[PDB]
């Protein structure tokens, strides 16, 4: 009895081994996809950062001219 | 027995939705709303046998999440508004009270500029340009939050599909070490008798 | 040639619609589109028989403004949308898209706990929840806007008719003072004129006494020597 | 039913007597006095067709003041005196009564100078030149009444022009007072319901 | 050649009249004013048949003296004026000043209570009767004067006939003590 | 001369009083003409100053006339 | 028990004054009040020493025509206002009441241009103005009047001495009348018997 | 030095008087003239110490509007007259000229009816009469225009507070017009920006999302490419 | 007895503290902090001579907003955590009890890659740079609602301006309307009467 | 030559935290960072007598992980900020600017209800409090991820000694097979 006891421990422990490869597999394949997922998010909101600030520079620009032009207006 | 559909899925048919609506009974009549050029609409309109049938069929699909296809966006179910325009107004169905005759003083006519008519018709028409305007912020937020969903899509799917291998494999392997124990205690406490 | 017309009067019939656009053109069918109670929705749709006579209407009640009822409604027209309803999608023209027979090879269902399918449908259950509260704040919202607009009817015409009023007396003071002001300077001048004619009358006429007196003096002078 | 017609405007015609005068009734003519060289005497004469017709015109012009023109002066009217110098009078016409025979006791003839009748013809032309005296002394004030009343025109005009401006600005500035709080008190008493 | 004989006697006639003034020409046509009643207005007109006749009467009158009637009232002489009676003044020589147009556009009325012309024509009314009243003033006051004048008929004559004979009188007697100073002085001198 | 002595007496006296009343007649005569002089010689004066106070007037009424033509004149231009 | 003479003559004095109005009693002082160059003022005081005697001069000079002087021009007499320039008002014969307290709430100064006061004090102005020219016109009124009854003197006094003249020589010529009558009929009668 | 002063009130005293025209100068005495009831006569005399201070007084008050109490009625100067009531005319300057001995031949009398000088008195008396009656005249003219004058206190105050305060809410209403223009044109820029801002940022976004898209596609091409 | 100021404005001084914290009580000396290239820190510390003073000021600058400046911004005040660089804690302060042994079992030494050391403190530097990415991120939203208040400054103060300015004139117009009417009803009453 | 630390288990104290840097050159003082009670904040300061061993000590730990205590938890170098306590801003840079003096025509107050300054002002505190709130979430994350770390100690070490030993046993089978 102690034969097929050893067969079928055996048995389902290269299935498992075997399963375990395919989650480590999937893991690593899984971890990279997010690493550069990653990657294009940091870009993208560097990228949206400097056109917001620069926006923002420019809206300060036009409300200085536009105090200047209302404190000419009032003389 | 009227019943809508909203957000259906790009790729549908209305042979589809009598298909797929048939589980809830007898679809007597479904269309997915089209366009002139051919384009759908994102809606439909379903139309059961009983009244019964068509309330349980609206509240299986709000408690539930009817999935249509392999994409997996459930479509909303929503009571049909019957509109008519067909009868419109006939004169004798007003009220004819002296509301009636107050709203009829002056005939339709355009307001003469610079007076009070033409300055509460423009302040009318700022709030109607209001109602374009939060109508339309609405619809892009909308629109922003199901792209972003669309896109995470295949990072939640993988994720799915890596988390229920290790919650499998967990199980297996918990499984092996059970019946192994089982197994040497049986051995053993045949060997010790 | 069908427009759509919105912002209607709860009072207004068929015939109404006819006769306002009919001074922008024939009109075949106008209907004011009814709920199941049969009560006005306040939108409706007007088939213009001609597409110019249609076209006309929409911008001139665009750039212009229309009304319809004593109530100042202005009438806003969008063009209409056309919407097959007894005809659905042929399953035919979608069988053209190759992959639709791959999506379809799912048959619908409900999902089933535990699936992805489930997860992410409650996630777009969510978002719908959401748009829909969204659309129920913005209809709120501008129910209390009209309902707020709605009571500022006769306060917006109590101050215009007052500012009329109040111009146009304005305007008649100013005119009152000027006519004043010139009558007054007339005044001045008419009185300096008469002062220096009364004036010359007094200096003349005693001029005109002192030669009598000198007169009556020698006259007295004459009848002594007469007497004598 | 004859009516003469005074103080006339210094531009009339006998047409516009016979336009103004013809409200009163139909006139069978109407003329203006006219001198040798062509300047109006200032008097008219109207004939009007009946006598009710010539009193009504009479008594309305008595009581009223009925001007011609813009030039603002009435015309005050007076019967016509009918003098004739058709018949004069025919020496059987006269009564030839005992005076008759003696005023007729001496004939026409001059005054023999310092004699009775000519002292005493000397008393009558002594009045009669105190009689033009006193007539000349009347139109000359006359005269001078009336162009001073032309000269008050432009001065009575305005201070009239501006009275009417002046009463009718108060008009309105309490016109609109009152409906302000007409409609101050009518909300009150509304938005304490 | 017409002259305005006025200040007759109620007694004159067209005969009266047409002799009188003949003395200085002849007369065409001579006769009494008068009224619808008939009776003398106590004027008259005279109608020369030559005007420098008129003339010569004018001035015969003028520093001489003309007595009609047995009571003395002298006739006033003074030339009649000319005024036309059924030619008026017409509306086409009215049109050739530029002003009666712009003085015609506005109709004959009563004027309107409160209006300015109102007032003014309600001045206008209180000088017309002034002017009225000055002259039934000026005319009374020469109905009386006359009446006094006539009242002096009888007084005056016989102030005139006591004066010439008291000059008569006193002319005799300066003869009465002339002749008999020098009879007195004579028979002395015997 | 005893019948006549009452009649003597009275013609005295009447002769005494014809001839005071004719010296009062001539000196009345001489105070009237001399106070018809005066009154005829103070209305011709009286005459001329009038003659002149007329046209002192006329003269003033057409400096008015053309005094008011001319603020008319005015008006109607500060009007345009 | 004083009075005041007024409109005196040309040429007065003290005395004219004093013996004059000595008729209706005794005289304190009679003055002539002169000017400062030294010229009568057209005015006077006279000062009794009794009412019974003020009384009488009053009313006899007016209801008679007191004339003092060759001139015939009466002078008329009018009681006299005693004007007291010594003790003035002081405060405290003022009751000082809540009158003289709303009157004394601002200091004494000028109307401000432009202000209340100073509108109201031109209004007050411009009476007074017109008030004195009203005074001016009636004291010219009067001036030329005077001067108009001075020249017709000698037509009025001339005029009256012919006319007494000729009353009084008619009343001889009607007692010569009569007496002449008389006498005839009585020696006629004497002569008869 | 001396200024006559009239139109005062019948409240203001000795000293008030000389409290207000010592600003000019020195007052040894101003006296309001007084009748024998005690009442003021509304009438004043001014005695400056100086000469050159009484010039001063009527050279102000002459065009200045000078006041002594809360009623505005304003105080009027004029030089003072000067008249002597105890040393009149004498008999020796008055008998210098030949003609007074020559006219007080007639003595002092009442005239007599039916003498000339009785007929003539009658004609002066007529002309006094009238002159009284034509300043009575006057002097009811005045009375009645101060009564009338006294009338409109209130109202012409009143008038006046709101002629200043309608003018006050006028220059008001011009500045918040004025105001509200500016910042209507203010806000008007402001949301122009505002939607070129928000346009530039949808395309910017737009861009971006499907330059990850793009990745996106790539992404799954590489995974079916490794499954293979 | 020290407080730290946050927020300060973009121009402070060191002496503005000072003289601007006085009125809570006696501080003894007010810095800006300050860094190496000499700009403001944008905090600051100031130190009070008493417990009850801090305790003042904290609460009324925390209650209330208290400004500094022409610039609407109020400041923040804290405790100041008093940290010390000079003592730390030496050995004799560490208890030592058996924790401190079992927490030394190896010296100091870096983890060689591959031992569990090191695949455990790389998840923990992992947390680390995740806190550092979070508060970057609060730091950074921070920032865009402070821009976006100091831009909205301006908008928000003029209309500010324009509604204090149409309130106190709405209420000039009601005290105009006040007193007319009542000016009105008095002067009706007064002459009722 | 300063170099700022946090990251440290509460009992390394100042001897152990200079005894560690030796490593990397001289040390003359580093101290911890400690509040009034005692406890220590977790932050040190360590100083160094030359430059080039405090730059290469920031260079060696960006990379490489560094380990005090038995609990293996990392040590955190960046190069220290400079903060001034004592010396602030003067009034002479101060004037410079030259809206300095503008800035400041207006004094230290406390607002009036009402008014335009004390309506902004609670947007300003409001926009403060939301701030604390995100700062006081983001801490309390950091607590609960702190805690959640430190239960898995054991189990942990217990999976990767079980690791271990079963790949030994894979190769032993592995060459036993062979």
């Amino acid at each position: 009895e102690d034969a097929y006891h050893e067969h079928q421990a055996n048995l389902l422990r290269q299935d498992l081994m075997r399963r375990q490869e395919e989650l480590r597999r999937m893991e690593e394949l899984h971890s990279q996809e997010m690493q550069k997922r990653k990657e294009m998010q940091l870009r993208q909101e560097e990228e949206r950062r400097r056109r917001e600030e620069e926006m923002m520079i420019r809206q300060r620009e036009m409300e200085e001219q536009m105090r200047r032009q209302r404190e000419e207006s009032y003389s | 027995a009227s019943l809508t559909v909203r957000n259906l899925p790009q790729y549908v048919s209305n042979e589809l939705l009598e298909e797929a609506f048939s589980v809830f009974g007898q679809v007597e009549r479904a269309v997915v709303i089209v366009d002139d050029r051919g384009r759908p609409s994102g809606k439909g309109i379903v139309e059961f046998s009983g009244k019964p049938a068509a309330r349980k069929a609206l509240d299986r699909c709000s408690e539930g999440s009817f999935l249509l296809t392999t994409f997996p966006r459930p479509v909303t179910v929503e009571p049909m508004d019957q509109l008519d325009d067909e009868e419109g107004l006939p004169e004798k169905l007003v009220i004819k009270n002296q509301q009636f005759h107050k709203e009829r003083e002056q005939p339709p006519r355009f307001a003469q500029p610079g007076s009070f008519e033409y300055e509460y018709a423009m302040r009318w028409k700022a709030l109607i340009e209001m109602e374009k305007q939060q109508q339309d912020q609405v619809d892009r937020n909308i629109k922003e939050a199901r792209e972003k969903l669309e896109m995470e899509m295949e990072a939640a799917r993988h994720e799915h599909q890596v988390m229920l291998m290790r919650q499998d494999l967990m199980r297996r392997q918990e499984e092996l070490r059970r019946m192994e124990e089982l197994h040497n205690q049986e051995v053993q406490k045949r060997k010790q008798l």
